[PDB]
Order: C-alpha cells, then structure tokens, then sequence
C-alpha cells in the first residue's frame, strides 16, 4: 500500500556538492517517472530571454549579418527574468515592443588604424578590431529605465568574441531581447546539463579475500572497492564513486563471483546552470511546473 | 481521379488491399521487414515475461478500439501464465490476446502447426521453439520468424 | 570561421576560451591535454571543441578590400 | 472554460460506466505516464494505460476501464486529485531539506 | 477439487541457455512406473539436484468469471503450497499397454507427467492449476 504519507517517511535528500554554478544532489526513494519528469521539465520548461530581432543599420564586416545576428541571439545575457513580460505575436511591432516586454541592445563598433612599430597584435595594429559581447551597450526605454537602475543588463560572459574587424570595416544595430523558452531554440536554455544516474550496486557473491582482492580493487575506480585485511573478506567502501566500467567482468576470476546491478530508487542529478539562475531555483522550478500541470488539470472541465 | 466511377475503380479493384498474393504464384508479396521480425524473436521468446501493467500497455499500444482496431468493444485479456509468486504474463500471451482482439468473435480461433526459421538447437536442450503452434487462436509453442 | 560560442553537442561557452588556450600553449608551454583541463573542459565533447578548432577567420582577414596594401 | 482540452471520445466510452477512452490536447509522456501511474494505484481501476496516437498530432489518450461503484470520470478526478496532493509532498519535503543543509 | 497428488524427486535443473527458467526432471517416490518433466522459473521458486517436491494437479480453488488481484481476507488453495501456475491440457499420448502420458502448458512453460492410473481423472481441460510445494 502506497500513500502520500509514506513517501515522506522513505523519501531522502542527499547535497554531495553545491556551488553557484553546479549543484549534485540525490534522490533517495523515488520513482523514475518523476525523476525523469524533473530532468525533462529542467532542460525543456525553464525559460530564459536573449537577444530575438537583430536589426541592422550597417555591417560591412567579413561576418554576414544573418551569422552575426544569430551570434548575439547566442550570447547569454546575465538578465533575471520575471522582470519581464510575455510578447503577445498577434498585435503590430508599434504595439508589440514596450518596456516591459523588450530590452534593447546596441552595438556600434567602428575600425580605424594606430601608429606602431611592426606578426604585429591586432589590438596594436588596429583600433576596435575585435568585438566582444561587452560591446553590446543597453539602452533603458520607456515607463521604467529606473527598475534596471541597480541591475544593468550585461552579458553574462562578456569576453565573448561576437566579430573581427579590419580599419573602413563597421557594425551598427539594435537588438531587441525577449523572454522565450529552450524548446523554441536552444538560443533559451537555462541549465548546462541536467541529468541523473542511478546509484551503482555491487553484489559480492563470494569473500573473495586475499591477493584477488586487491586484483578485485583495481577493477573499479580508487575509492570504491576497500580491502579490511588479507581476510576480513572484501567490502565496497563507496560504491557512488564506481564509473560503471564493467571492467571486473571481463575476468574468468571473477566473471562468476561477483554481480553489477543498481539501486532503482536511488537517483544522483547533476545541475549545471548557464548562468542566469542558480541550479536549485532550476530544480524548484522544476518540481513547481510538474505540481501547477497536475493542478491545471485538476481545475479544469472534463469535455465530451 | 476527378469522378465516383473513377473513384469506385481505384477504391475497390486498383486498391491496394486485395494484393496480399500476387498472382504469379499466388504466395505473399506483404509482411513486416527487419526491426520488427528481430522484435518478434526476442518477444515470443520463453526468457520474455511481462506484468500486468507492461502487459497491458503492449496491447493498447497497438490495438486501438477508437480507431476500430477492437471486435469486442471492449479490450480482452487472458489471465496470467504464472498467478504466484508475482502476476506475469509470457511474451506469446501479447500474441493470443492480438488476435482475441482483431479476429471476429463469432468465428472460432485458428488452429495452425507451422515451423520457424531458427533450429531447436539454438534454444537448448529439449525445446519444440521450432514447432509454431495455434490451437483455438492461442500461441502455445514456438516463436514468430521472418517465415 | 571564429571560435563557436556553446559547445554543439552539450551548449556549454567555448568562444571565451580560445585565445586563452593559445597563451596555454604558446607562453605557459603545456601539451594540448592539460591546457583544456585548466580551461575547464573535462567533457571530450567540450574537449574536442577548442582542441580541433581551425580558425580560418584570422586566414580570411588578410584580404582586406578596405585597406591598402 | 476551454473545452479542447480534455475530451471524452463517446465512440469508446461505456454505455454506464466504468471504461471509457479521455483524449487531452496539447500533452504527451510527462503527465501521461505519472496521471496512468496515479490511476493505478486506485483500488477499482481496473485497467488503466496511456497511448499517444502519434508524435506529430498533439494529443493524449488514456484509458480508465474500472469495477463497479465508480465511474471512469471519477477514477480520472481522483488521480488528478492525488497527482496534486503528490506533488505538494515534493514540493515539502525539498523546502524542508533546503533549510535542513 | 484435485485431479492430482504425489511427492517427486529431482534428478536433473538445467537452464539450457536460459537466465530465468529451468527444465526439471523428477521421478515419483510412490510409484516406480511414474516420470515428470517441467518448466519452472527458477527465479521465483528455486529447484535443486536432489529436492523433494510436492507436485499436484488441481482444476479450481477451493463459477469465476475472471481473475483478480489478492484483496485482504482472500483464501485459496494456493496458500498451501509455495509456487502456482495455471495451464492447459493440449496432449493425450499413450506409451504402451496401461501406461499414459500427458502434455500441459503454463504459457510455454511445459510439463510431460507419465503414469497409468490417471486416465479418468486427468482429461483435457482449458483450466488445470499446477502447485508445488517444499
Ligand atoms: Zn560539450
């Protein structure tokens, strides 16, 4: 019998490493249904905004408008949202962008020539060779230019190289950045890589004591298989750190005294953010989208 | 084609239903080619057991009563092949409760003794895995092949 | 052409990473393997990114219709 | 309200009235599987399962076929009902074990 | 009620290429004349080399209309003995004179019980209930 109640009784939480970019936890005693529902809803929900409509005013770099315009659409802007508002796509462009719902980015780079003695460093040779997304200066519009007063939008990773100039060579635009979701484009993800492996079981069949032990230890990874003595028989100290080689089956010596299995209900998910919210405000948001599609359901006629 | 008689022509005589046998030499010119006849092996193979949960699963997977893929109005199955310890339901089972629900119910099940394309030898000691047989629609021995 | 910005097969930025993985080479004297563990690239997906990138963009730009000579 | 949303396919659905066939649009796996997992656990469904008709058409079929005494759109309220109450125990037992580090 | 009741003894498990199920060969204990040959899966209920086990053939369980999941305060024959299977009937063979061999099916699962006395209560039923116990 499966209740609600006892689910949280068995149900456990495991922070191994929590950093302001990656955060490894685990979860203990539960099915993978839902494990598999939070990684999916981390990696396809989870919004984010970045740069939409590029336009040009001229570009006579090397770099085709159509790349370079993709290019910015890239670059991750270190922008929280909520700030913003959902552009709705069937009033006019007069309507359509307002202050709420467009954040705007300029870019205005022109090459010229400097004086010096000559392989020569293209930041010696030449002035503004070399566009980063630091270069994207914002521009605050409208109703509210005070609500960004102490949140400047700048990109999260500035040092990005976004084009390469020769002196005559310019690049002026307006990019218009809006709130969009990863499963449009890429170009809208929030987290790296979220994915969860299953905790690795190792059934020792047999003691397997004395000089096979330490044959057995060499098998798996240094901190996972312990020897307590020359007998003692030999225990898994941390079958956690086990990267799932296989390597101690392809040995007539142990082939048959020793089994590689997993545990079910046990779950390690690893979250690495892009940058714009931290990797335990993705998984809360995870879990929060899985319960609000359960409660949209719930309050809602069943037709037909 | 812009016209009924027309239409009636290439519903009813150039179709492509009644073309199971060619006429050359009356054998069959329709079946299923690779992923499938490998999925077959390996699913009407003794090892293959399922639970009631898998075992149903299987069956609404490919037999749809709303797109009138059902007989019965009602999706048919069989019991377990195996009650204790654990409810579980053999791979040739899926097959039995296949035709339960495409064939008509007023007719009564197929009976057929065919052979397979793979040798008892590969199957172990004292296996009849060749020997494909239906007795009152129901797969009872043998697995389905490319044959 | 120039450094791809996000790895292709995961997303993680390889773009800033470029120039810095030439001063780990050049200056710093490392073989090719270390440098892109010290750019934090420990996935081979990543690895292969910077590591196999050509860079014909600095190739490309010597021809420059802009500009005399 | 929306009625495109959930939907009862009358050509599948019992004359009175356990088994019964619900479509819902826009949804696929992610509910699918957890809703027919929820159902399940309900001690007069009797057979419960999910199909996706096919990937690019966005839609979602389940299948409630019950005992007597309920109705396939009670076992239905039900399991959207504890998919909820599921999800706040989730949601409870992650604050806590945030504040718990 | 029962069709069938003895006490057999392995002499062969063997696997046969197979990770789950097991090809068991006993002999009767009671009767000398008396063989067996079954499938069980050795996964569940594990056959050794040299095993006593109680094999009996039952028709029901002491007019169903299907099968259902155990519910609280549920009896059935089956709490007697360890591991059951159901099956059918699809062979009557005869080996000589007196003695006759019958054929049954759990879902592949075969079963090959040679005797004599049998003939009037095991017939060729859609419905037979095999169960082992020890
Ligand atoms: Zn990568």
């Amino acid at each position: 019998e499966w209740n609600v109640e006892k689910f949280k009784k068995d149900f456990e939480v495991n922070i191994s490493s929590l950093d302001a970019r990656e955060a490894n936890f685990d979860l203990i005693n539960i099915d993978t249904s839902i494990a598999n529902a939070f990684r999916r809803i981390m990696i396809s929900e989870v919004p984010s905004v970045a740069a939409e409509y590029v336009y040009f005013f001229n570009n006579t770099s090397v770099i085709q408008d159509e790349v370079l315009a993709h290019r910015i659409g890239l670059v991750p802007l270190k922008v929280d949202p909520d700030m913003l508002t959902w552009v709705d796509s069937n009033l006019p462009d007069d309507e359509k962008f307002t202050d709420e719902n467009t954040i705007v980015l300029s870019l205005n780079v022109k090459c010229t020539r400097n004086p010096d003695a000559p392989s020569t460093d293209p930041k010696e040779l030449y002035n503004n060779a070399h566009v980063y997304a630091r270069d994207l200066k914002f521009e605050p519009q409208g109703r509210q230019s005070t609500t960004f007063a102490d949140c400047p939008v700048v990109p999260a990773d500035p040092d990005i190289l976004l084009a390469k100039l020769r002196p005559g060579q310019e690049i002026s635009l307006k990019a218009h950045c809006i709130l969009g979701i990863g499963g449009d484009h890429a170009k809208f993800s929030p987290v790296s890589t979220a994915s969860y492996r299953l905790l690795p079981q190792i059934n020792i069949l047999q003691p397997i004591k004395g000089e096979s032990a330490r044959r057995f230890q060499k098998c798996f990874p240094p901190g996972v298989i312990g020897i307590d003595e020359g007998s003692d028989e030999a225990y898994v100290k941390d079958a956690r750190k086990d990267t799932v080689s296989r390597e101690v089956l392809r040995y007539e010596e142990f082939a048959d005294k020793v089994k590689l299995g997993r545990v079910r209900n046990h779950f390690i998910f690893n979250v690495e953010s892009a940058g714009a919210m931290t990797p335990e405000e993705i998984f809360f948001k995870s879990v929060r989208i899985l319960k609000n599609k359960a409660e949209y359901l719930k309050n809602c006629p069943i037709t037909q | 084609p812009q016209n009924e008689n027309a239409r009636a022509e290439a519903l009813n005589l150039a179709n492509t239903d009644s073309q199971y046998l060619t006429p050359t030499s009356g054998s069959p010119v329709r079946g299923l080619i690779q992923d499938h006849i490998s999925a077959g092996v390996w699913l009407t193979s003794k090892d293959s057991f399922f639970t009631r949960e898998q075992y149903q699963q299987y069956i609404y997977g490919c037999i749809r009563p709303e797109d009138g893929h059902t007989t019965r109005s009602k999706i048919v199955t069989l019991p377990p092949t195996i009650f204790k310890p654990y409810p579980l339901w053999t791979g040739k089972q899926i097959i039995t409760t296949v035709l339960l629900n495409v064939t008509p119910p007023d007719m009564p099940g197929i009976n057929l003794i065919s052979k397979n394309k793979i040798k008892n030898e590969y199957w172990g000691k004292g296996s009849l895995e060749n020997e494909v047989l239906f007795k009152d629609g129901a797969l009872l021995c043998g697995i389905l092949d490319k044959s | 052409m120039i450094v791809p910005v996000r790895c292709f097969s995961c997303g993680k930025v390889v773009g800033d990473k470029w120039e810095s993985y030439l001063n780990l080479l050049q200056e710093d004297e490392l073989d090719e393997g270390t440098a892109l563990s010290r750019l934090g690239l420990k996935r081979y997906c990543c690895r292969r990114m910077i590591l196999t990138h050509v860079d014909l963009i600095e190739k490309f730009l010597r021809y420059n219709p802009l500009e005399k000579r | 309200p929306d009625r495109e949303k959930i939907k009862l396919l009358t050509q599948a659905t019992s004359e009175d009235g356990t088994s019964a066939s619900f479509q819902i649009v826009e949804e696929d796996h992610t509910l699918g599987n957890a809703l027919r997992y929820v159902i399940m656990k309900n001690p007069d469904v009797e057979f419960c399962g999910y199909s996706i008709p096919h990937p690019s058409e966005n839609l979602l079929n389940i299948r409630i076929q019950t005992y007597g005494e309920t109705t396939a759109v009670d076992a239905l309220q039900k399991g959207l009902k504890d998919l909820m109450d599921l999800c706040d125990v989730v949601e409870s037992k992650f604050t806590e074990k945030i504040k718990s580090m | 009620n029962t069709l069938f009741d003895d006490i057999f003894q392995v002499s062969e498990v063997d696997p046969g290429r197979y990770n789950k199920v097991c090809r068991i060969e006993a002999a009767s204990t009671t009767q000398d004349q008396c063989k067996l040959t079954l499938d069980i899966n050795v996964e569940l209920f594990p056959v050794a080399a040299q095993d006593s086990l109680t094999v009996t053939i039952a028709s029901s369980l002491n007019a169903t209309r299907s099968w259902r999941p155990p519910q609280a305060g549920d009896r059935s024959l089956a709490d007697d003995y360890d591991y059951v299977m159901y099956g059918t009937a699809y062979k009557f063979e005869e080996v000589s004179k007196d003695l006759i061999a019958v054929y049954y099916s759990f879902g592949g699962l075969l079963m090959r019980l040679e005797g004599n006395y049998r003939n009037l209560n095991n017939l060729k039923q859609e419905n037979a209930y095999l169960l082992i116990r020890r």
